[PDB]
């Protein structure tokens, strides 16, 4: 149990056995797509991985393997890394399933280094957290290999498998991969030396804040200062010295930095200090990624009290400037992803007929992080939206941006075959560390697109699962007093009862929670009352 | 190795301020030249310096390029200290926008036979106005890729979609022969302390007072000026009925319009006589 | 709970109170 | 001594918080109507970018929206009607 691998188990059985997954869907929107478009391609290689994020069903990558074919260097790349979201969690047959895709150590693997690269990321992907039997394999392929790509993706993946366990080995070996200055490499190096050493303040990054100022790799510079602000997390007063240091540089890419080390520091804190230094920065700085970075970090600092995101941010939807709307968007999108807030759709509304087709892409995605798992029973908005993002995506005349958004946003609606929800917060009020950064990694697709994987870290599964004392999970019924409408799958393509009667190993949204009750004279009693997750019962027969 | 939309092109301010100068000398026609530098990366492109180009006299083909003027700037600038290799060509396009014609087509790939990451730009000296800079830059798509129906790059970032092309250079042949290249600016903070020094009026200028009589002369002819727009006012607010027409008011006012002129000259008088206030008692305390 | 009202009074009085800040921010960049 | 003591600044908070938010509210709608200024004068850089419209003056209408009017130097054509036009 506390490996985490019983619970991993446990999710993808429920996540494969619940899986909904609607794949006319995916097929429409493979219709409509241009053969020509590289970022609308990629864009539905993304929708797959996410609509099916831990379910296992590769069955849309089997039957379109000749569309599949046509993805070229990075595409092919992502293609490799899509099936590592697709079986996240499958600790036993993960390395089975790459096997084809891994370098062979025999001059005759006719594999090109993007899928080989990809699949070391997918392993990463597959293993996040729980990477004691792989840590070993990726450190020897990142030692065996000096090719940019495949040190690319064994960077990224050997930062997913060791996150947060602050191994000083794989720091060196990291370490010296950022010291042969690929530009690359040394993002992917950037980034994983920050999610080894999350929240530990180590002196390690005033040595990756030197190294920032030696190189000459603005993608360094930014891999290197996201990594920075990963190292400072959860450490509040303990980083302003280094916070200070980067928001004064002359740079605008450690500034960037700055903004997030600040967002990551007082992360669901809502302190009114770090607020106002966002704030100020959002307006004075000349660089709009800056300004843009500064509205989004308001997200992170505020998703502990969500309600208080739309009511700041409303001022700042409203500014000429783009990126300001774009970051506008972005930060009510976390800060309320999974509540269903009326305030903040109805702040995002406007946004997604915006002229500019990045804040579009922006509010889409944000209002997909917002609806996810919310029915047109609960919400007609959910409805009217869904429409819309089809429209978009049948379109031929809209930008290729705002396709893109809308085709990431048709993902993230289906994720995890409507089984999973994006939450920042654990059911006992602490941080979800892996959901944080993997957040705060996804808001960085503009610069790369390969770190949209991330956004997997963040789908947390809404499931109910009673275990007996050998941790099998027994049938028993149990009642939720709510009208079955509110809580069900929408429709494929084509008062009232209030004790719906489902299975107690069941999908259970957060808002439903309230509503559930254990029968008095069941078989099976719980230890404790929780009304979702992993619960023991106590048998009583 | 793809072309990607995350490369950036870096010009230097001196460089916009020589293509700017350069080419509002030559506005009549067109006036070309080289940009010096290096290639940082395989997606960034550095531009320090320029030198203008004497041109032979056509003023609509840029077939005039001299290679023994190249060789000879080149030493001297190496000799200068300065080795920065030739990064990329400028050319002038008064008032007609940025956009590769046939002849800088074909210029265009002779210098990209020699080096694949020439980078052309555009600057336009007329629309190049205060405040806003119209220059842009433009690198040939290969045709073979065209042919092929693949797109010419790879785009992993955004920033290429930022700027909204123009229709002009959609109909000059964008994105089908060529692609544009997103423009960003490196500054040094020596060079804003001494940009900002340029604006700074001298110091004594607050001292030069004016001369009383005509200072006081102008404050009687504003006065007078108060007058005649105070009875045009009185009239206006008379005369309008209670179906006042806000858009025949726009159109034609008192005296273009009594409120507007008063309110300027009131505070144009306040300005003139505090000023002139200031400057003789501070010269009055400390002389 | 009784101490509650108060704590959490506290709290969105100090978080609009750095709306004066946010407001001036503005009120020079716009 | 609880009554008189902890509770007593909820009684306090809210006078303070009441008039902040009428002042942020005041402060913010002044700084909005000027960045709508702002936005609008930007928008006119691209209302002046489109092509101007000519003038018409229809000779003859016909029905469901069929319009042939006198073109300035050039005559007349077969049309059609707007969306928001009687």
């Amino acid at each position: 149990i506390l490996s985490g691998e019983t619970s991993i188990q446990l999710t993808l059985q429920f996540l494969y056995s619940h899986n909904k997954s609607d794949l006319l869907i995916l097929k429409t929107i493979k219709q409509s797509v241009e053969m020509r478009n590289s970022v609308c391609h990629s864009a539905t290689i993304y929708a797959n991985a996410i609509m099916h994020a831990g379910t296992t069903v590769d069955t849309f990558l089997r039957e379109n393997l000749d569309w599949l074919s046509r993805a070229t260097n990075w595409a092919k790349f992502s293609a490799t890394a899509g099936l590592g979201v697709i079986h996240r969690g499958h600790l036993q047959q993960g390395r089975s399933l790459m096997a084809p895709y891994l370098p062979q150590g025999g001059a005759g693997g006719g594999g090109s280094p993007y899928s080989e690269g990809g699949a070391l990321y997918a392993l990463g992907l597959i293993h996040a957290n729980h990477g004691e039997g792989i840590k070993q394999f990726l450190r020897d392929s990142l030692r065996s290999t000096n090719v940019e790509v495949i040190q690319h993706g064994a960077c990224l993946g050997l930062g997913l498998a060791a996150l947060g366990t602050a191994d000083e080995d794989v720091f060196e070996d990291i370490k010296n991969v950022l010291y042969t200055d690929s530009a690359v490499a040394g993002e992917a190096a950037g980034i994983s030396m920050g999610l080894l050493m999350v929240g530990t303040a180590s002196e390690k990054a005033g040595e990756m804040l030197a190294y920032a100022h030696e190189t000459q790799h603005e993608k360094i510079i930014r891999g290197l200062a996201l990594g920075i602000a990963l190292t400072v997390y959860g450490r509040e007063e303990e980083a302003d010295t280094l916070i200070e240091q980067m928001t004064r540089d002359q740079d605008p890419i450690l500034r960037y930095g700055g903004m997030y080390a600040l967002a990551l520091a007082y992360r669901g804190t809502s302190n009114n200090k770090a607020i106002r230094q966002l704030l100020h920065f959002a307006v004075s700085d000349v660089s709009d990624d800056v300004r843009r970075t500064a509205v989004l970090a308001l997200g992170f600092v505020l998703y502990s009290e969500p309600e208080q995101t739309p009511r700041i941010v409303s001022l700042l939807s409203e500014s000429y400037n783009p990126h300001v709307r774009y970051g506008a968007a972005l930060a009510v999108g976390i800060s309320c992803a999974g509540t269903g807030l009326s305030e903040a759709i109805s702040l995002l509304e406007p946004l997604t007929s915006d002229v500019v087709d990045f804040v579009r892409q922006g509010a889409l995605i944000a209002m997909a992080m917002v609806m996810v798992q919310i029915t047109e029973a609960m919400d007609s908005r959910v409805g009217t939206f869904r429409r819309q993002l089809e429209k978009i995506i049948l379109d031929k005349h809209e930008d290729t941006m705002s396709k893109m958004g809308a085709i990431l946003a048709s993902g993230i609606l289906d994720a995890g075959g409507r089984n999973v929800t994006i939450r920042l917060l654990s059911k006992s009020k602490h941080d979800k560390i892996t959901a944080v950064v993997g957040l705060a990694v996804f808001s960085q697709f503009w610069y790369w697109y390969p770190l949209i994987y991330f956004i997997s870290l963040a789908f947390s599964p809404t499931a109910f699962v009673g275990l007996n004392y050998d941790l099998k999970v027994p049938k028993f019924d149990f009642l939720s007093h709510a009208k079955p409408s509110l809580f069900e799958y929408p429709k494929p393509t084509t008062a009232e009862p209030c004790f719906e009667t489902i299975t107690n190993p069941a999908r259970v949204v957060p808002a439903q929670e309230k509503f559930i009750k254990f029968l008095e004279g069941s078989r099976y009693m719980p230890v404790k009352l929780a009304a979702s997750g992993f619960v023991l019962l106590k048998d009583l027969r | 190795p793809t072309l990607d939309t995350s490369e950036q092109v870096y010009i230097s301010s001196l460089a916009l301020l020589k293509m700017l100068k350069h080419g509002r000398a030559g506005v009549p026609m067109e006036v070309m030249g080289l940009m010096l530098g290096e290639f940082v990366d395989e997606y960034t492109v550095k531009v320090v310096d320029v030198f203008a180009m004497p041109q032979s006299g056509t003023g609509v083909s840029v077939e005039a390029v001299d290679p023994v003027f190249q060789t000879n700037m080149l030493d001297m600038l190496k000799q200068i200290g300065r080795p920065e290799m030739v990064v990329g060509w400028y050319h002038s396009h008064p008032g007609f926008g940025c956009w590769l014609s046939g002849v800088d087509i074909n210029t265009q790939q002779s210098f990209e036979a020699l080096n694949q990451r020439a980078v052309a730009v555009v600057v336009d000296p007329i629309q190049s106005v205060k405040g806003k800079v119209v220059m842009d830059a433009f690198r040939l798509i290969n045709p073979q890729t065209m042919m092929l129906g693949q797109e010419p790059r790879q785009t992993t970032s955004n920033l290429g979609h930022l700027n909204k092309p123009s229709i002009q250079a959609l109909i000059h042949g964008l994105n089908r022969h060529y692609y544009s290249i997103a423009i960003n600016y490196r500054k040094n903070e020596l060079e804003e302390k001494m940009l900002l020094n340029l604006h700074k009026k001298k110091w004594n200028d607050g001292l030069t007072l004016k001369k009383f009589d005509v200072h006081s002369k102008t404050n009687e002819q504003t006065v007078q000026e108060m007058l005649g727009l105070a009875i045009k006012y009185n009239k206006a607010v008379q005369e309008e009925d209670e179906l006042t027409p806000e858009k025949l008011v726009i159109a034609k006012v008192g005296r273009q319009d009594a409120k507007k002129h008063l309110e300027e000259h009131v505070s144009n008088l306040m300005s003139s006589n505090i000023i002139q206030t200031l400057g003789t008692m501070l010269d009055t305390v400390i002389f | 709970d009784l101490y509650g009202r108060l704590k959490s009074l506290e709290r969105q009085i100090e978080f609009k109170g750095i709306q004066e800040e946010y407001v001036k921010d503005e009120l020079k960049n716009l | 001594g609880l009554r008189q003591y902890y509770l007593q600044h909820i009684h306090e908070l809210q006078l303070r918080v009441r008039n902040k938010n009428h002042n942020l509210q005041r402060l913010e709608a002044q700084r909005n109507d000027l960045n709508s200024h702002v936005r609008a004068l930007k928008e006119e850089l691209q209302l002046l970018q489109e092509p101007g419209s000519y003038v018409g003056e229809v000779v003859k209408v016909m029905g469901k929206s069929k319009v042939l009017v006198k073109v300035h130097p050039e005559g007349k054509y077969v049309v059609d009607i707007d969306k928001n036009i009687d």
